[PDB]
RNA sequence: AAUUCCGAUAACGAACGAGACUCUGGCAUGCUAACUAGUUACGCGACCCCCGAGCGGUCGGCGUCCCCCAACUUCUUAGAGGGACAAGUGGCGUUCAGCCACCCGAGAUUGAGCAAUAACAGGUCUGUGAUGCCCUUAGAUGUCCGGGGCUGCACGCGCGCUACACUGACUGGCUCAGCGUGUGCCUACCCUGCGCCGGCAGGCGCGGGUAACCCGUUGAACCCCAUUCGUGAUGGGGAUCGGGGAUUGCAAUUAUUCCCCAUGAACGAGGAAUUCCCAGUAAGUGCGGGUCAUAAGCUUGCGUUGAUUAAGUCCCUGCCCUUUGUAC
């Protein structure tokens, strides 16, 4: 919003930031991500 | 992000 | 009317001036010289305080009979302030209004009761009437 | 209460040190290490002299007899209880001791405290406690 | 007319503020130790006090008579014990002798204005408890 | 708040722990009956206005246990019972558990004791004539006496008190309190009232209480009212020191403490950085009991004054549950 309120444009730029991302298994815990399973836990999917 | 107000 | 329809302040007043204006209240030696309460740190800062006093005194008396040395001490307390210390509470002095008890009796308005203390008599009652019936009407008019 | 009294002080020089005029009577003489605030009240008292002025309207005459009483106030009969020094161990009369005078007692008790070598004495050469102090936590600031 | 007997005696409490009113028909007289209403010690909070009066009709004051006498308390409990009293004093008078009619609509008026008048309230000291100089907070401790 | 409850479900019956139970305050114009308490009146007296006035107004001044010279418990408390269980209306909710608004209601979450197995190399041998082992034992580390320090002092650390002011402080007056201890086997030592003397702590004579009976209607403190000081480290803040006296015991110096006159330094709300607190709460402010020959700046409680902040999350620091790598 505070960008929008100095914008020139009529509501028509919103440009999007799409970056790929790769993390090891070392520090994918580190960063949170994967987070350790149950027993059963382990032969899950996506998630939600 | 301490619930103060009420995305 | 009695004295409870009346101010209490401006009764204990005009008390302490029919007193001043009478001159008959026993004065002792040490007049102007000592402590009202023990806790305080300086001298009474206005003169009469002996007839002020006696003024509130005869007016407490009035309303609860047979009180003593050890009642009018607990009445009378002052916040007693230590400096460093934690204040804590002092009963009132004991030897002063001793004179003031005495002067009133010299004034026949006390009478010793029959187990103990002071009673107010017939003529302090008189008097502490009429004082406030002159209070009522000077506030009215 | 007049406009401007006239032979109005600002300050007065009696007793060597100045007095705050602009202050009354009964809180102006305190400066005086001999009279204090309740000291000042019963002089003025005894000197039926009324507390409403300040210390800069009282006539000449009028601080002479404070002075009067300042110096010699055993004279009038005062409670002996209220004096500064009672019983004096030198000499047994009794006064009170102004301003330098009270310093220059009190020095000369120190100086018959460090002679004799008592434990009051010794101590207060020492610069520490007396009345059951606790220099543990006690001392901190005038002290390095 | 002049029917003997006709008093009722109503109680209130504020934190052990017990104000009891002796209600009865006569001149309007509203006492507390004999002392009149309206002169009593809190004058600053005199409205409050005289809050009953305002509301109701002195009418209705002035044929009925209210005497308090208080044993325990405060000075905000103590007016408050005295307010309720004579509250809820014209209410049980207005219940047992004249019309419910009347007695139904000084109840509205009263819980209108404020509930308190009728109300005791429940709340009350709570314990200390160890661990802490009040009863809810903690005495402040540091690891270290 | 809660594996409490509800539901899909290989779990059903249960049990431990929450819960539940027990302690104190919230109430009927309900009961029982309480002179060791009050209320209303009764026959008085003291008075106030006033004609002798008025069913006038106050008395914690008299008595209604040798009495007919009256009863009752609303207020003072001590026995028993319901009332508050999400019961009733509306909304959310898999229409279930549960959550919120609302009316009648003393109160729509009132505070506390006990509190499952087990883990602490948790602390106490200085709590017992509970104790293992070792240790000085007649120049004892015992018992006996006396004195000294346990407080010392350059420096840092915890909880705390006093204030840095004007909503203030000083002087004078006015109006309210409850829990609760109060004369002891060995143990002398209790609470105090009344009256007098003394400027004050204090002293002297006369009594009550082994206790709802006396202190004590516990006339406590900011608080309510009137005067003074008026932005000046300014009567306030009062640390340290001197002198005088009583207090307690044998004894107070290395001052138990207290009373009067004194010197009268910092203290313009304090950087980091943390703690406690959600309703009678915090906080102010006192006052009881524990301590005691005398005692509190400690501690537990009882009060009077007594508000806003939130009905939320795991952002920082930690616990619980599961999925769970793991030679642990």
């Amino acid at each position: 919003r505070d960008i929008s309120e100095a914008s020139v444009f009529d509501a028509y730029v919103l440009p999007k930031l799409y970056v790929k991302l790769h993390y090891c298994v070392s520090c994918a815990i580190h960063s949170k991500v994967v987070r350790n399973r149950s027993r059963e836990a382990r032969k899950d999917r996506t998630p939600p | 992000s301490q619930g103060q107000c009420t995305l | 009317v009695t004295v409870k329809d009346v101010n209490q302040q401006e009764f204990v007043r005009a008390l302490a001036a029919f007193l001043k204006k009478s001159g008959k209240l026993k004065v002792p030696e040490w007049v102007d010289t000592v402590k009202l309460a023990k806790h305080k740190e300086l001298a009474p800062y206005d003169e009469n305080w002996f007839y002020t006093r006696a003024a509130s005194t005869a007016r407490h008396l009035y309303l609860r009979g047979g009180a003593g040395v050890g009642s009018m001490t607990k009445i009378y307390g002052g916040r007693q302030r230590n400096g460093v210390r934690p204040s804590h509470f002092s009963r009132g002095s004991k030897s002063v209004a001793r004179r003031v008890l005495q002067a009133l009796e010299g004034l026949k308005m006390v009478e010793k009761d029959q187990d103990g203390g002071r009673k107010l008599t017939p003529q302090g009652q008189r008097d502490l009437d009429r004082i406030a019936g002159q209070v009522a009407a000077a506030n009215k008019k | 209460s007049l406009v401007i009294p006239e032979k109005f002080q600002h300050i007065l020089r009696v007793l060597n040190t100045n007095i705050d005029g602009r202050r009354k009577i009964a809180f102006a003489i305190t400066a005086i290490k001999g009279v204090g605030r309740r000291y000042a009240h019963v002089v003025l008292r005894k000197a039926d002299i009324d507390l409403t002025k300040r210390a800069g309207e009282l006539t000449e005459d009028e601080v002479e007899r404070v002075i009067t009483i300042m110096q010699n106030p055993r004279q009038y009969k005062i409670p002996d209880w209220f004096l500064n020094r009672q019983k004096d161990v030198k000499d047994g009369k009794y006064s009170q001791v102004l301003a330098n005078g009270l310093d220059n007692k009190l020095r000369e008790d120190l100086e018959r405290l460090k002679k004799i070598r008592a434990h009051r004495g010794l101590r207060h050469f020492w610069g520490l406690r007396v009345r059951g102090q606790h220099t543990k936590t006690t001392g901190r600031r005038g002290r390095t | 007319s002049k029917g003997p007997l006709q008093s009722v005696q109503v109680f209130g409490r504020k934190k052990t503020a017990t104000a009891v009113a002796h209600c009865k028909r006569g001149n309007g007289l509203i006492k507390v130790n004999g002392r009149p209403l309206e002169m009593i010690e809190p004058r600053t909070l005199q409205y409050k006090l005289l809050e009953p009066v305002l509301l109701l009709g002195k009418e209705r004051f002035a044929g009925v008579d209210i005497r308090v006498r208080v044993k325990g308390g405060g000075h905000v409990a103590q007016i408050y014990a005295i307010r309720q009293s004579i509250s809820k004093a014209l209410v049980a008078y207005y219940q047992k002798y004249v019309d419910e009619a009347s007695k139904k609509e000084i109840k509205d008026i009263l819980i209108q204005y404020d509930r308190t008048l009728l109300v005791a309230d429940p709340r009350r000291c709570e314990s200390k408890k160890f661990g802490g100089p009040g009863a809810r907070a903690r005495y402040q401790k540091s690891y270290r």
